[PDB]
DNA sequence: AATCCCCTTGGCGGTTAAAACGCGG
């Protein structure tokens, strides 16, 4: 499998009390991160309190993203998690409010239940019935139809409105065709022809299809998981209508357009609706800002708006900069580049660097994960190097001493490999001194 | 592929051994042994598939063959493989924002392969009968190298033969599933076996493919108009997740390439901190990226860097650094050149353009061998002597004698100012 | 031209065409657009 | 009778068989070197080999560059493209500056196509529909009759431009396009007053076929492949006014168009004719265009760019602290040869005022000649070049032909020079 | 549709047949230097043979350089394109600032194609259309007569439908255009029986015309090079010729339009009269602007450009470096520029009573002759604005004259530059200055 | 070794002599 830079990170690593295991979950130190970590994870998992807000402060190189991504991990695939970056806010279609907003409540998932009745199976018969009286209706005057399916577990017999019978022409259909009817909506669809009628003849165009299994009569409960964007972009661009002009309308790009504060309204009312007659439930999820530093004065001071609002998500901001002006203004030096009304909103959490031993530990954790061999010498000159120019220079120079071990039919890496790694690839400081 | 001749034809290869030890001239490439030697190892991780998310930085000066060590990476991964060249110039656009542009380049260079298995006939058409209802009666007959037998059509097959009008003698392709029928001349080509053959063909698509496919109702032309638009990012999310559950099912492979950002020099802030991140995500390519510049401002940004790069980017990074080359590597370059272009340089004519190259530069001379071999055949000679790319460097001007010439007459060129004395007297 | 140095009489039956009118050689074309037999 | 513009008197660059060039020939006065230069640079290009060499015109102002260029595209001829273009061209607003370069130089890469035509025209004698339906139609001319059988399309085009039995139509099997030329002759006396115009009954065969050779570009075909372009239909016409605008092509389009292209020349129904973009001011681009211009010169077709710029030791746009030889950044200048563009002296002056005298009809005295000369000597050329008409004038005002020192004097005090008016200014 | 504007007195140069300027002519007074040189101009358009030509008008505020344009206009009169623009309209958003100026140098040249058409005028006498209901055929016949020639025409189906729309009848003189298919009602020729609906609403009767019944004329269309190359960009670019949103027309276009109207000149099928485009204060262009009007005035098909400019020495827009006219100078190296000065006390009494006479105000001598002096110490265009204030003071007095006291109150109540400037910096804590701050109350 | 009958060829206009032909029975 492919090895990204965060595969190792599997989770936070803590005990049951909250307390945070020297080497778990792949990490390695960052106690004291971890657990508020933790504690912010328990508090996601309430799903009590909305706009709350955290900020993962320290150096590059030192675990931000590896704990967003842990709390990611913590929280699982069925709570929404938006990763994000300053610089994608930045759009040419719309304002980057209008941006920021779609990300908000792209990270508000509700999880919506729905149960459905099909009736599928291969068509037997189709015996449409005029009125007993022909002065009972206009025109053709057409009655119920009778349609005949038959599935693995017998045949019904099904009296069907004449509205079925014109989707049915519709969707051109006949004697030994599979088909499939949802009694929720009136949709018929046409799944192809049967394998029994496969050999009728030696060349023709059918999507032959085998015969449903179970009844032909079968009733699910259909869940699914939906950002509550999903259904703004759904009001917003609906797919329904089969005019020139619907279609015209679908071929064309579809550019973001900045929905308006009604339309979040409405579907916020038929939401709660839906949740107070049990059918839906909420599951508020975490909008991660990597980066926050590329963010403009006038999106700080919308996010200042936005953390106020009755339904907003756990949004978890990194920055690696301290005492920075913030983009977009001229006088204004701030803590983290990030400015001083948003940071009295704030909750940071400090995260601390590494001593040569986690280094240590961090790069034996890397080369086990990323199935190589390492000999303990040349394991301590990656070390050696790591705390004297930087973690992610050893991390991102394992696989080319991985290589070169290769090239030289040895199973595991040596301190010669990582000397000739060194002459080949070099760092940000000896590149800066070679071109000066 | 027909076209004409570039400035980098001549690179078929990165020139390496079975021990990725570079031959001093192989593949078109000479010299640059260690950056050879990196770039084979950054090739040997591509072909891998294992690691994802590095960047390698191809740092050096001008004329050094930064380009022509992209090239040679790129010739040597084959294709079968994406490897997606854009120059940094290219991301600033006004229908995509920065970030979007950089995520679809990045998302170009995952390939996809998925295999499709049709059943189809080939073979060449005798008779074909259609009646009337009596709803359709229909019988087709196609004969081969070894069998010659009658088909009993259905309704939409003969449809679909009369809609093509398939006469009788042509060599016909019909898909059983799909029902599409592809014409072809008479029987050069004959029929080869069986009537109904097995053949899987495989489909090659990245993953901005997928998302653009999927970005609207008829979105696959976007792929050509470019009119794509900033993608909605659950759909990339759902296209991630159906590649990973498609992997997982054995039903489609994933093929990573390389991305080649060309001048990375001109990308923003912006940009460079959006790559921070897209790179430690999975199915993220290996991004290689070339500058020149020392230390200079990056765009964006009011203070120096390294490379014009933020310490960000290249602490993420691994740098490959290329040397200036010497006069006999210069020699055997322009060897290579005119061999390329065609042109019989003299023994004298070849050290006369080595020395021109190395006082002035390499693209100098490079660029004097077409010049002096039609001064030379002017001359109806069919060797470039000495005496041509003399008259070649007479005729044209290299940098430095032009910014002389400039220097000792800036009267009659505008400068800075906007000032210039067009007129000859006073 | 091509009558000074071929026969002498359809040259002299090509010239009195010419003095007819152009049209009896070639009539000037109906522009069309180049057709694709395939788009990409 | 004609008209007179900047480079109406430059037919050529006057460069005999073995090179050398006359003083004076093909309206050019002096300036030998950049002719030999421009001469080889013509023999390049017709040779056909190279792809994306680049030179750079370098001079003063009023010296001879874009004389220099129009006599290069004069000298190849009208079968090559030859794409003039400004620095300020290339700053769209609909679509970036990178697309805008790109279409640029595919426009400037020619390709010559032979084409058979399929035409059919007749007097109509029938109008009968099969059952959106085919149409059965019966052309008759005064050789023979034909009935055949058009495509729902065509019959939507022959329902729209009203055409009844009788009337006399023009259908183009290729394209699917009809005109109703008008309502046969037989049918002109019906009545005594009608809006019909009457065309005479069609001679020949119904089913005419004709051979004939089109030049296209690449862009032409970009354009063909991107949008739909033509049609009498209305699904044409509203594919046309949706997405109106000017899209980012994207290299998949330019690399399949590349592709079929090879197809064509292969099969031998089309040739190549690589051309040459020119353009002027190139000072006015930033340093995006000039980035994207190095990638863009090393793809394998790619045209001749010439470049013309009159300024020296200018700082380079977009850049601030940048300064450049002629206002174009090194990278790129190594990747040009200079040819040197140098002053003119006062006979040289008065050469070229006599020329253009003679081209727009105008007789000049000899002292009233040598008067203009010495003014242009101290004052500019371009300023004596523009002095002859106000004098013509002035001397038709006085009954007068020929141009003397007194109306020269005259259209001097009415007219003023740039230093003069500044010094009013003062 | 026009109204008193400030150059609509000037109805040309007026000069003599020898380009000698009239002490006073056609409106314009003075400034025979730059008359003269106008004058040149005008005969280097009228020539039609001189392509691309730069002339630049120079001069201080109110010295008559849009008038001289406004002269040079009315003297090429129509049929000789005239475009106006001013600087800042090159500045658009869904052009390029090449593009816009393209458009606008192509507006200033027109193409005249001439076409013969028959047309038949006569009084109708008998109008007979004959229909079967639910049938579509149709017939018909009219008797169309002239004083001198009678006859009867029998009709096709589109002279029927077209004359059922028209509304024709029997005392009915109308113009059929055998071509066009167009129906025109000149008139009528008598009254219509007597019915009792529309009564008396066709007294007004037109004479029987006379002669041929079917005569032939000429017919002349005029569009504009930019117009052609609008309506060949696209499908839809005929209604870009009124909407806009023409887009930026590929080079291709222009190409062949420029060779298909060369054809067209050389097979006297078309003619083609260039124009001039003024350009009011170019200094408003940027460079970019410059370098693209240095190329492009070396095309064949390019017009006469005309520019004005007051600035003297200034920044050029888009550089930082002054330039002697707010202008480069490879613009200035071809360009022609034609300079203009202060009016004396005579030429600006001259110029006002000219503009009284347009605006119809009779001024007193004393009147004239204080408004005289007040122009001089003051400016030009303030005595112009004010003459109109001293007439609706004086109607306000039931006075048709002007008098020196009416002169008088316009003056105090309406106040100049150098007033309002004294009367700022004396009261400078009453309005906000530069730096944001002002004192709103009193005490 | 210098001169007559036919050649030598485009587009014309007559003008009989088979080709290919519904139909009548
Ligand atoms: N050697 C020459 N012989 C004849 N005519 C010339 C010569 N050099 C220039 N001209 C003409 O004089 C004018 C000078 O204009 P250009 O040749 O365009 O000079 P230039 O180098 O283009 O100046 P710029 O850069 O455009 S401001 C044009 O009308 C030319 O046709
Ligand atoms: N506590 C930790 N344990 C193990 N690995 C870590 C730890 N912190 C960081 N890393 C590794 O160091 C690298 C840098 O982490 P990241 O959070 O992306 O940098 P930053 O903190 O600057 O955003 C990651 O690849 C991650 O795997
Ligand atoms: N190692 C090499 N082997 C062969 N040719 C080379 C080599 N290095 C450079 N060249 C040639 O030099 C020319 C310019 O090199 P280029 O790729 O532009 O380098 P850079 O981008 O660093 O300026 C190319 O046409 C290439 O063919
Ligand atoms: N020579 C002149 N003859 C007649 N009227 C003039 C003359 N010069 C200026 N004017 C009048 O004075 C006013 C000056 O306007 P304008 O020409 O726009 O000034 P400027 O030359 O500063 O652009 C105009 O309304 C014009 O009618
Ligand atoms: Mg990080
Ligand atoms: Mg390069
Ligand atoms: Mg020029
Ligand atoms: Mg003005």
């Amino acid at each position: 499998t492919r090895t990204a830079a965060h595969t190792h990170i599997k989770g936070l690593g803590l005990d049951e009390s909250g307390v945070a295991k020297r080497v778990e979950g792949g990490f390695v130190g960052q106690i004291e991160a971890r657990e508020a970590c933790g504690v912010i994870v328990d508090l996601i998992k309430a799903k009590k309190m909305s706009g709350r807000a955290i900020l993962l402060a320290g150096g590059p190189s030192t675990g931000k993203t590896a704990l967003a991504l842990a709390i990611s991990q913590e929280l699982g695939p069925k709570v929404p998690f938006c990763p994000l970056v300053g610089s994608e806010l930045y759009s040419v279609e719309v304002k980057k409010t209008e941006t920021l907003m779609e990300n908000f409540r792209r990270a508000i998932g509700l999880r919506i239940k729905e149960t459905k009745e099909v009736y599928e199976g291969e068509v037997t018969e189709l015996t449409p019935e005029d009125a007993e009286n022909p002065l009972g209706g206009y025109g053709k005057t057409i009655s119920h139809v009778i349609v005949g399916l038959k599935s693995a577990k017998g045949t019904k017999t099904l009296r069907l409105d004449p509205t079925i019978y014109e989707s049915i022409q519709r969707e051109k259909v006949s004697i030994g065709d599979v088909i499939y009817i949802e009694a929720n909506t009136g949709a018929v669809k046409r799944v192809g022809r049967s394998d029994a009628y496969a050999t009728e003849f030696d060349l023709e165009t059918e999507e032959y299809v085998p015969l449903p299994k179970g009844e032909v009569h079968k009733k699910k409960e259909i869940v699914q998981d939906v950002t509550l964007h999903d259904l703004d972009v759904a009001n917003a661009r609906p797919q329904g209508g089969q005019d020139v002009i619907s279609m015209m309308g679908q071929l064309l790009k579809p550019k973001k357009t900045e929905i308006t504060e009604k339309l979040r309204q409405e579907v916020n009312k038929v939401v709660a609706k839906y949740i107070d007659q049990g059918v839906a439930e909420l599951i508020p999820g975490v909008l991660f800002i990597d980066e926050v530093n590329m963010l403009d004065i006038e999106i700080f001071t919308y996010l200042n708006k936005a953390l106020e609002s009755n339904i907003a998500p756990v949004v978890v901001l990194a920055s690696n900069r301290g005492m920075t002006t913030v983009r977009g203004t001229e006088d204004v030096i701030s803590p983290h580049g990030v400015p001083p009304d948003l940071i009295d909103r704030l909750l940071i959490v400090r995260t601390l660097p590494y001593d040569k031993d986690e280094i240590r530990t961090i790069i034996e954790r890397r080369a086990t994960v990323e199935r190589l061999q390492v000999e303990s010498s040349a394991l301590d000159l990656l070390a050696t190097m790591g705390t004297e120019t930087s973690l992610r220079y050893a991390l991102q120079l394992l696989a080319p001493c991985g290589i070169l071990a290769q090239t030289s039919n040895r199973k595991e890496i040596v301190v010669n490999d990582v000397n000739e790694a060194k002459l080949l690839f070099l760092d940000a400081k000896r590149s800066t001194k070679i071109l000066e | 592929s027909l076209s004409l001749i570039a400035a980098h034809s001549h690179i078929t290869g990165l020139g390496l051994d079975e021990n990725l030890q570079p031959r001093p001239t192989s593949e078109g490439m000479v010299g640059q042994l260690q950056a050879r030697r990196a770039a084979g190892v950054i090739l040997k991780m591509v072909q891998n598939g294992t690691i994802a998310g590095r960047a390698v930085l191809v740092a050096g000066p001008p004329s050094t063959g930064k380009t022509a060590l992209a090239m040679g990476v790129s010739q040597s991964l084959g294709k079968d493989v994406p490897f997606t060249a854009i120059a940094g110039s290219e991301i600033f656009s006004l229908e995509l924002s920065k970030t979007e542009a950089l995520t679809q380049a990045f998302r170009k260079s995952i390939g996809i392969k998925i295999k499709e298995e049709t059943e189809l006939i080939e073979g060449e058409v005798v008779e074909i009968q259609i009646d009337r209802s009596i709803h359709k009666q229909g019988k087709l007959t196609i004969k081969t190298t070894d069998m010659e037998t009658i088909y009993e059509l259905g309704n939409k097959m003969i449809d679909g033969l009369t809609k093509e009008k398939v006469l009788a003698g042509d060599v016909i392709s019909i898909d059983k599933a799909s029902g599409k029928i592809t014409k072809l001349g008479r029987s050069v080509q004959c029929p080869e076996g069986e009537l109904q053959k097995r053949k899987t063909v495989v489909h090659t698509v990245s993953l901005h493919e997928i998302d653009v496919i999927n970005s609207r109702t008829q979105g696959f032309l976007a792929l050509f108009t470019g009119d794509t638009g900033e993608i909605r990012s659950e759909v990339r999310d759902q296209i991630n997740t159906k590649v990973a559950e498609w992997k997982e099912e054995g039903k489609a492979e994933i093929v990573p390439g390389v991305l080649f950002i060309d001048e990375v020099h001109m990308l923003d802030i912006e940009c460079f901190s959006f790559i921070n991140r897209a790179l430690e995500d999975e199915f993220a390519p290996i991004v290689m990226m070339a500058t020149n510049r020392g230390v200079s401002k990056t765009r964006g940004t009011n203070y120096k860097s390294p490379h014009g790069l933020p310490l960000d980017l290249l602490d993420r990074s691994i740098i490959i650094t290329t040397k200036s080359y010497n006069e006999q590597e210069i020699k055997t370059i322009l060897s290579i050149r005119a061999q390329e272009e065609e042109v019989e340089l003299s023994s004298d004519a070849l050290d006369l353009l080595t020395k021109t190259g190395v006082e002035t530069s390499l693209r100098y001379s490079s660029n004097l061998i077409s010049v002096a071999q039609q001064i030379a055949m002017k001359r109806k000679n069919n060797t470039v002597e000495v005496e041509d790319v003399k008259r070649a460097y007479l005729l044209f001007l290299d940098s430095a004698r032009s910014v002389k010439y400039v220097q000792e007459n800036e009267s009659q060129y505008i400068d800075d100012q906007g000032n210039v004395q067009i007129s000859i007297a006073k | 031209s091509r009558a000074q140095t071929m026969s002498i009489v359809n040259c002299l039956m090509q010239l009195r065409k010419v003095c007819n009118h152009p049209n009896l050689f070639e009539v000037r074309p109906i522009l069309t657009s180049f057709v694709l037999e395939h788009c990409v």
